[PDB]
């Protein structure tokens, strides 16, 4: 339709866990040929894997390039600027991204299961929600005792941005069904979320029949001239 | 019972304990218990001359349960560390009691000769022992 | 409740007592005040003697407090007893009022004198004892017997005609010896609990019938007081005499409905839950022996008695040995990975704590082994031996130093699962295990299979690590006894750190190890060996 | 480009709500010229003029139809079929359309905020979640008091299918961050979906502070 | 008269305070000169002084001597020793001391004003007192909220042991007069008291006019009860 | 050594109590001479008593007297004069001594034991404070009940001067430590001193248990 270049950050998934920072170059709606170039200003691997020409649908043709590369410099702040040069142009266009500012960490909430659910005994439901992150990209992951469930088992959406207060934030969710025998019983779940703008790049929450809503509740408050000392 | 949580800055203990039903299993029973020590002897801030006496607590339970400290998970085939909480702000919390596990000094001018030097008092002399 | 002591002691009138109490060493425990306090029916313990100088009125010159900081320690010592002292006491450190106490219940009565007419008798529970009775000059060839005084009646349990009762079969006898004798003996071996009273002896129904009245006690034996922490040992001493030398042997645990559940036999028997943490060692000229148990927790604390009987459980009639064990909970011995996850091919590197006092000792390390008894071999130490079947695939490093040591365990296959003990040579002594599995995978260090060389020539060996190694320190090594050292400096990208070899004789022969290293922590290896030909 | 035929179902915020509900027969991708006839084989007599004879994404011709004066009464369920024509090789072109069965009802559950949010006392969150329908068509609004709120001023995610032994079904998820003064006060709030299956086609829930009733505290002091 | 001689500790104020910790050994009763040589035990840098003579009770020459830079060997727990010689001898005296054991940490306590001093409002009477401690050196100091009183505004009396129930101890007291004017406004008062077995040499307790407690108001508020503990 | 001649006034638990009081003329530093002679110049009463030498400072023959009787003539306010020969000069000794003036009356005050004593259930401590009082002669005595405790039962330290701006004043301190249990029963303790300012010669304070507390809590929990 009309060429277009386009640099695309690493996924987050590969970027998290390992270093396997890939970027990706595409240049989109070539004029007849596939006889492109490609030119990065960091030449370190110059083996930069160039996919074959796919095409795409209502008359479009498309080229890829992939540098590979470490977590390492892309964490401290480098930059990077494909190019290309198309036959169709008398002048080459690139492109340039870096690493994202003003960031914010999220906020994640664990919810326990709802009143009229633990009436019928057959399945509950726990949910996840994390809110208030710059980025749009985040992990999120499921744990019940200490051993990670397999990825089919939950039902995770896409980041939207929520209404502003001011400045632009992020939000996701996450739902799990449980079976009621295990709620009941006192097994602990977990919910763990990875970003960018966190300190150690990952945060967790555990959750347990233990620690919701209680039906009887005991305070005793003891008065002390003695002295503070707290044995 | 399960101790929930047991905070030495404002001496508080929470134990929890499920007490099942073997008849209609919705008349289930979860039971919490709270325990507050309140010292009425001490200031607002642990230095001597302070607004003389503390007379309002204030008990947020949210504040009390968090776990400041990291852990670490099994992903897939990795171990990796993990924070626990929201609310860790980087240490200016307002404590209400003294910990018997810790030291309390303060700092006093005195007057010897001629001179002025700046010595060093104990609050708690008990725990404050170069061993 | 990190205050342990004796929960009962037993005295007579007129004789001391001296009482121990145990408290965790921390620096805030050693210079806190220690009291000794006695509570009555007012809900108030009253001080009567105390860490500070203080000494009640009724208590002095008779008792003192003494304190051991270096142990944790502390020693209540009172003299000239009374029944008046027939109560509860409280051991403690701090405030009356709190809780950082102890209960200890005592009981004192009356002691024996002027009754000549009765004799005594007390041996342990499962020994031996005699009962000497003089029958008189003008009975030569007339009926010996004795009688259990029970309650309300007299009973008869052995003649000298053969009747013995059903109680006692095949564990009594009379004898009345050569020599010109004409006193007569019963010998009782195994002792029970249900032996005790006042018999009564008889020469015949006779006039005569010179009667002795006397007494059998038979004692429980009193409890051995152990003190120690979570994830720590303990070494039990079984130290019975040498007339039950040939007999099996065993170890139970006491519990609440009058229960022993067994730990540990001689005829081959184990709990499931001591899998992998406990031994029996071989016993000594005097029948005395050891039982070591690693990893303690939580749940290990009671009562404790080793005994001996044909078919190694707990039955009446045997000897035995108290132990009362406190796990502390408030420990200082870190908290370290317990199982230790590889791949075949793969490496593993296991951090061993000890205390940091005796830094100048000897390290080892070893495999437990089941199917027996329980041992323990070595595989490595600290000073350059190392076990034939595991030549240049395992090294000790003394890196970290601070009270941790390293062990490096590369070319893992399915044998090498288990769990693996570390020692050393100091007097305190933690024993810590971990356990090693095999799961699936590949390895991340990559290296060329095994490795040829031309005499003369030099060689090139590559060694490739994954992006995620990127920011660590890369080395090669050569394997040694003493310990690998790293070679002079050859490297690149994330890929191919590379040794070289610029001419080769013999000397340059043996095996390799590539790895990778935060500065002191150690990671993965691989390791390469090298030939020579002509 | 290549040249396609599709059809489409009347939308769901018209059925339940307007009078301006009606259907389509689009063709996508066109270089031609006016050569269409459209006939729809229920014909109860309608008027059906053409929609917006327009154009298309990168240089693509279009036409469509709509269904103006007749609201769709299909509650029913006829079949409803378009059958288009074009003057290109002898086959012109016909469509897809139908009701499809096993209509479940929706759960829709309203959550309380977390407790952590109550103690900092700047806005606090609201989360409602329906679940378990087969047709993946919902709308979601929210009510507080009785004054119906904005669409700008929440936030919701689309309709995602979940795992299930079997039968499938799909969910839905959407929150709002009101203040700390109005839950503290006893303000009300209410989350409504609408949904095909239901007989009234509204679900409503409620919930406010006082709503967690059988808690049942005991203090002491002692000295 | 008689001859004799003796060895003093380094006083108390010089090993809290200071730096110079000087050790002395004396001699009483001379006759008619001062030939007196002096030695002790250690030496590690002594620059020992004799200095010039003096007058006894009644009248009789007396010279004393003294050891610089005693602080480190004397908490360490070395042991030091003094012989003298005079002209008219063929013995050598002999003196030694160490720093003592068995010691013991004093109790301080601070006590508010009585009942009818406050009435009178004119001046009221705090009052500190420290007992239960086995070495008789002890110091006392004033605050008045973070300022240091000087000296010569209280009295403090001196050291005497107390009757036996155990081991012997010691004790002392001191008496603070201030105005009722500064004590009903609200500032606060501290007593700071020295001691060899006290840990960083010094402790301090204080008090106000709220402390002694009447009828006073206390607040809890136990906010969230029921609210997923974690 | 060098003679010096020093009166003394009569003790003050002799005027109090006891009926008899002495009144010391005391001659130091002499070495030798016994024939002394003292002689007290309004010679009436009884009549004076002299008295052996004694040791002082490594030589002194310090000869004392006593002229006993004086106790009543003391308290209406009459005066004294010593004298004495020794065998040097041209002049012999004479001092003088008198009751002076401006005497005040002591306060005194008798305080609760402190708060932290009573959780560690030993001895508890009550201080008694005198203070105020012009001469420097003070007493101190304690009772239980109405039983006198031994004077070996308790600590009185000496009567200093306090620092004070208008006159010159002196205070005194004493402590008394006793049971706990003799505490929370609920008996009573006293505190007299005896001054000469005091015309009934004795004041006494008392204190006990239940001499003066009650906290005001309020829970909220929303
Ligand atoms: C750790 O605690 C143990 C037991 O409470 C202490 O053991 C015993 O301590 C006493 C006093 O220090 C020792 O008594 C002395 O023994 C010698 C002969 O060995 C005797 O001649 C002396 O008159 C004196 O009574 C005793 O030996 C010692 N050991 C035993 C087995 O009783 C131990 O002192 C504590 N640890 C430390 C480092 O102090
Ligand atoms: C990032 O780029 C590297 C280099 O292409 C990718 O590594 C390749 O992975 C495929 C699949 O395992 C292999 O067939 C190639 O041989 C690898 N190439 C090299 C040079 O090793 C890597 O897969 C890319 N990113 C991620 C996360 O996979
Ligand atoms: C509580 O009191 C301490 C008293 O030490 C305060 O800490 C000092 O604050 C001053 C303020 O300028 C600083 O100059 C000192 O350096 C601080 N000293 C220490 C040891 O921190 C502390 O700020 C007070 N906290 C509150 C909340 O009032
Ligand atoms: C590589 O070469 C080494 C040395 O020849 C091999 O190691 C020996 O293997 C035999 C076969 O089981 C053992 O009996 C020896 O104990 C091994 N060590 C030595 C020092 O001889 C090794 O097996 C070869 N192959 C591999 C894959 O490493
Ligand atoms: C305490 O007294 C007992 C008996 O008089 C004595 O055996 C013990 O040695 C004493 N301890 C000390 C430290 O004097
Ligand atoms: C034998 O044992 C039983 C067991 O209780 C006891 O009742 C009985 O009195 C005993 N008899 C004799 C003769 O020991
Ligand atoms: C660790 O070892 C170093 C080197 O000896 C030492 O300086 C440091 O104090 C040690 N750390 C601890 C906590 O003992
Ligand atoms: C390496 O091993 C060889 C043979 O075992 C030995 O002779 C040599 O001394 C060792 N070298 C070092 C540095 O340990
Ligand atoms: C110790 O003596 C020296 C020499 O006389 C003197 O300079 C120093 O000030 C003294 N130190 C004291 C008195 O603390
Ligand atoms: C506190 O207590 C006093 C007297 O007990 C009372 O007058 C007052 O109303 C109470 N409350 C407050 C807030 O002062
Ligand atoms: C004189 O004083 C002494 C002691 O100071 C005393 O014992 C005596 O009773 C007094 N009176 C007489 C007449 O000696």
């Amino acid at each position: 339709c009309h060429p277009r270049l386009s640099l695309h950050r690493p996924a987050l998934e590969d970027l998290l866990l390992g270093s396997e920072a890939n970027l990706t170059c595409t240049l989109t709606g070539l004029r007849d040929a596939s006889g492109v170039t490609f030119t990065w200003t960091p030449s370190s691997g110059k083996s930069a894997v160039q996919g074959p020409p796919e095409r795409d649908l209502c008359g479009c043709y498309s080229v890829s390039s992939v540098l590979p590369g470490c977590a390492e410099p892309w964490n401290h702040g480098k930059t990077f600027t494909c190019t290309a040069a198309y036959p169709e142009s008398k002048t080459p266009l690139t492109a340039t991204l870096s690493k994202s500012g003003n960031t914010f960490r999220p906020e994640v909430h664990l919810l326990p299961p709802p009143s009229e659910e633990l009436a019928l005994n057959e399945l509950v439901t726990l949910t996840c929600l994390a809110r208030g992150f710059s980025p749009k990209d985040v992990l999120v992951r499921w744990l019940q005792g200490s051993q990670e469930l397999p990825r089919e088992k939950y039902l995770t959406w896409a980041s939207r941005q929520e209404p502003s207060q001011g400045t632009t934030t992020f939000a996701v969710t996450s739902i799990l069904r449980v079976a009621a025998e295990d709620w009941k019983k006192g097994d602990t779940f977990s919910c763990m979320v990875g970003h960018e703008a966190l300190p150690l790049a990952f945060t967790q929450k555990t959750i347990d029949r233990l620690a919701g809503k209680p039906t009887h509740v005991n305070v005793s408050v003891v008065m002390a001239e003695v002295d503070g000392t707290c044995y | 019972r399960i101790v929930l949580v047991d905070n030495k800055c404002k001496c508080a203990r929470i134990t929890s304990r499920i007490i099942r039903s073997s008849e209609d299993p919705n008349e289930d029973i979860v039971e919490r218990n709270i325990r507050i020590i309140v010292p009425l002897n001490n200031r607002e801030n642990i230095s001597d001359p302070t607004s003389p006496l503390r007379t309002r607590f204030v008990y947020h339970l949210s504040d009390l349960c968090k776990k400041c400290d990291p852990t670490e998970v099994e992903l897939d085939n990795q171990i990796v560390t993990a924070t626990q909480s929201n609310i860790c702000d980087e240490a200016t919390e307002t404590c209400y009691t003294y910990d018997r596990n810790k030291c309390y000094t303060a700092v006093v001018p005195l007057v010897y000769g001629g001179e002025t030097k700046m010595v060093e008092t104990a609050l708690t002399p008990d725990a404050c022992y170069p061993d | 409740s990190p205050i342990f002591g004796p929960e009962e002691v037993n005295s007579v009138e007129g004789n001391s007592v001296s009482i121990t109490c145990y408290y965790p060493p921390t620096s805030v425990n050693r210079h806190t005040r220690k009291y000794w306090c006695r509570q009555g029916a007012r809900g108030g313990c009253i001080t009567l003697i105390s860490s500070e100088g203080y000494v009640s009125s009724k208590y002095a010159g008779r008792a003192n407090l003494t304190n051991f900081p270096e142990n944790g320690t502390f020693v209540v010592n009172i003299a000239q007893l009374s029944q008046d002292d027939s109560g509860r006491y409280k051991c403690g450190l701090g405030i009356n009022s709190r809780g950082l106490s102890f209960d200890v219940s005592l009981e004192v009565s009356q002691g024996p004198g002027l009754l000549n007419d009765t004799k005594v008798y007390t041996v342990d529970l499962g020994r031996t004892v005699t009962i000497n009775c003089p029958f008189k000059t003008e009975n030569a060839q007339k009926r010996k017997s004795l009688y259990k005084q029970i309650g309300l009646y007299p009973v008869l349990v052995i003649d000298s005609s053969g009747y013995v009762n059903p109680n006692y079969t095949g564990r009594i006898r009379l004898d009345i010896q050569g020599t010109g004798q004409l006193l007569f003996s019963v010998v009782i071996n195994q002792l029970r609990l249900s032996d005790a009273g006042q018999y009564l002896c008889q020469a015949g129904d006779d006039s005569n019938s010179n009667k002795k009245n006397a007494d059998l006690q038979v004692l429980k034996p009193e409890p051995e007081l152990v003190y120690e922490d979570l994830r720590g040992s303990v070494t039990f001493h079984c130290a019975l005499g040498p007339e039950v030398a040939n007999v099996a042997k065993f170890l139970c645990r006491q519990s609440s409905g009058e229960n022993c559940d067994v730990v540990v036999n001689t005829l081959g028997k184990r709990a499931p839950a001591f899998e992998g943490r406990i031994l029996l060692n071989p016993q000594d000229k005097d029948g005395s022996f050891s039982v070591v148990i690693t990893g303690l927790r939580k749940e290990d604390a009671g009562r404790y008695l080793c005994g001996a009987h044909s078919d190694g459980q707990l039955q009446e009639g045997s000897p035995i040995q108290a132990w009362q064990l406190f796990v502390n909970e408030e420990s200082t011995i870190p908290r370290s990975p317990t199982v230790v996850k590889g791949v075949a091919g793969g490496s593993v590197a296991v951090l061993c704590p000890y205390n940091r006092k005796e830094s100048k000792s000897i390290k080892y390390w070893c495999l437990w082994e089941g199917a027996q008894n329980g041992r323990c071999p070595l595989l490595v130490d600290s000073e350059g031996w190392v076990k034939a079947q595991y030549e240049g695939r395992l090294s000790l490093l003394e890196e970290p130093g601070n009270g941790t040591f390293t062990v490096i365990l590369n070319q893992l296959t399915s044998r090498d699962a288990g769990f693996y003990w570390c020692l050393t040579n100091g007097d305190t002594l933690w024993r810590t295990t971990v356990e090693i599995k095999i799961i699936e995978g590949e390895p991340n260090l990559k290296v060329p299979g095994n490795v040829t060389a031309v005499l003369g020539e030099t060689l090139k060996v590559p060694c490739h690590f994954p992006c995620k190694f990127s920011s660590y320190e890369k080395y090669w090594c050569k394997w040694n006894n003493t310990g690998c050292q790293a070679l002079p400096s050859c490297d690149e990208n994330s890929r191919l750190v590379s040794l070289t070899l610029n001419l080769v004789t013999r000397a340059d022969e043996g095996w390799y190890w590539c790895g990778v290293k935060q500065g002191h922590f150690y990671g993965e290896t691989a390791a390469v060996y090298v030939a020579v030909e002509e």
